[PDB]
């Protein structure tokens, strides 16, 4: 993991995005969306991540 | 073979409708302008 003023980018495309095993994943400490909602990511398409 | 009195009303009356049909793509302040990309990414609150 690199550092806060060199933090590192990856782009993901072409995939389904199953955020199913990431939000019945209770092993984070803090899970905080901004402009969606984390339980309607499944229904959505997005362009880029 | 003149008639601008009449012209002018159905003018000022098309002007209107068409002001009323394109503030439907305003936010007005919020994240999109269609109801459904509001509630298709958005929970009740």
């Amino acid at each position: 993991f690199a550092s806060v003023y060199a933090w590192n980018r990856k782009r993901i495309s072409n995939c389904v995005a199953d955020y199913s095993v990431l939000y019945n994943s209770a092993s984070f400490s803090t899970f905080k969306c901004y402009g969606v909602s984390p339980t309607k990511l499944n229904d959505l398409c997005f362009t880029n991540v | 073979s003149a008639l601008g009195k009449l012209q002018d009303v159905v003018n000022q009356n098309a002007q209107a409708l068409n002001t009323l049909v394109k503030q439907l793509s305003s936010n007005f302040g919020a994240i999109s302008s269609v109801l459904n990309d509001i509630l298709s990414r958005l929970d009740p609150p």
